[PDB]
């Protein structure tokens, strides 16, 4: 699967509280997380399967 | 915000909850008349979202609200993705706030005027009290 | 790591784009305006809310939450949208709608 | 617009 | 809201691995979690927004 | 399976995997002919869930598995979901799995057989090896 | 943790349901039947597949894995749907579909 | 049924 899968959330420095989902390879599955708005890394989804197709198995 | 401090009940009037259909708060807004709230591009707004007049608790279940439908959403188109330059949109209510003692409209400058450094300014919000 | 229930508020100074690019340097455009640095700090969840300061007895959007501190730092400045920039197309889209 | 029915009390 | 929603999630004695939603009053929000697939308690949801409607806010 | 080990690729070729539609892992399964899979009932296998066969290294992208269909879910009704009595379900495929050296049915006991306590067993899947 | 990639085995033995029973008492019904206690555990990922045993030289379904310990540990038995109590509804199942 | 092409290798 792509790296990107493998970086932590990034909430980034705008100041909105929107629930984006990435890819936990840890704990292999997609997660919530509280993203600022912008600035967005790939590792951030609107829906657990989106992330889950993208990331899945990373 | 990190600091501050609770505000007085329903003093801050045009201060609203942009909230999902599930009423999870994602940003706030403030009314400049009664039919348009001002907001920031970034948040996203859709016209799935709700726009909550009147608030101050939001965990108290018996305030006395308005859950106000979104009809439209414009983006500036201005807005820079990359920069976050021009961020800002306006929510064109479906229907109208009903303005009252906990709801009320905020003044727009205008283009020219100067709001000096160093001046006290206030900032309103439900966002995290701690990072 | 949750929201407060409560409606917050903060008291903060207007900062010059000088003193702000102090810190953000060219991060700073021309529709953006600094406040803060002052011991308090917007944070995930105001943004889109407002900035007022108030004269002859009312209150005026000077400016929308938008970006700061990654950490919501209370010594750096806060960002926000410079609603003296952006009014003349807030005025224009209530106009043609 | 602008001068709310509740006046908003800050400390400072 | 109700006071289940304050449990913490549980994946109970089966041996599945079903992704299903729990409410985190600590965060907030509706977080994945893995399920065994029996005896599931009520914080529990086969969705993020199921579970926001039911727990959000508690 | 906690404190188990490696098995040899293919050597259980009635073992499958049961995924969701973007290929998670969520319950095993055994293939009893070309056209059905018996698996248990508290796995909630629905016809977007899948069967894949052949599998022996989930983490590799190129090893050749088969993906089948599921055209009917037969949970036995008598599954007690309070006890977890009766856990078991059947999973007819809407096309038939392709035998081959990887991929072949597990026998099925008569109701009378008598496996002796003691009797050395052996269980395989991809559960977790560490709780 | 996250699953292993690759295909898991382990060795066990049958366990009588008296001897299951002395840890899990009446949660053991009449199709149930236990393996283990033995070093290994089944855990989760692994429900629905099989547990197999000789059977005149050919390898045949004995339990489905169903539940346990809820930390997976190994030295409590594992609880397997007991296939000899199905199968004549496996059976007719397949007759009628 | 029940005969692997491929014969397993249990450590036992």
């Amino acid at each position: 699967r792509p790296d990107f899968c493998l970086e932590p959330p990034y909430t980034g420095p705008c100041x909105a509280r929107i629930i984006r989902y990435f890819y936990n390879a840890k704990a292999g599955l997609c997660q919530t997380f509280v993203y600022g708005g912008c600035r967005a890394k790939r590792n951030n989804f609107k829906s657990a399967e989106d992330c889950m197709r993208t990331c899945g198995g990373a | 915000i990190v600091n501050g401090e609770e505000a007085v009940p329903g003093s801050w009037p045009w201060q609203v909850s942009l909230q999902d259909k599930t009423g999870f708060h994602f940003c706030g807004g403030s009314l400049i008349n009664e039919n348009w709230v001002v907001t920031a591009a970034h948040c996203g707004v859709t016209t799935s979202d709700v726009v909550v007049a009147g608030e101050f608790d939001q965990g108290s279940s018996s305030e006395k609200i308005q859950k106000l439908k979104i009809a439209k959403v414009f983006k500036n188109s201005k807005y820079n993705s990359l920069t976050i330059n021009n961020d800002i949109t306006l929510l064109k209510l479906s229907t109208a706030a009903s303005f009252s003692q906990t709801v009320s409209a905020v003044c727009l400058p205008s283009a020219s005027d100067d709001f000096a450094a160093g001046t006290t300014c206030v900032t309103t919000g439900w966002g995290l009290t701690r990072y | 790591a949750n929201t407060p229930d409560r409606l917050q508020q903060a008291s903060l100074p207007l900062l010059s784009n000088t003193n702000c690019k102090k810190y953000w340097g060219t991060k700073i455009k021309d529709a953006m305006i600094c406040a803060g640095a002052s011991g308090v700090s917007s944070c995930m969840g105001d943004s889109g809310g407002p900035l007022v300061c108030k004269k002859n007895g009312a209150w005026t959007l000077v400016g929308i939450v938008s970006w700061g501190s990654s950490t919501c730092s209370t010594s750096t400045p806060g960002v926000y949208a410079r609603v003296t920039a952006l009014v003349n197309w807030v005025q224009q889209t209530l106009a043609a709608n | 617009c602008g001068v709310p029915a509740i006046q908003p009390v800050l400390s400072g």
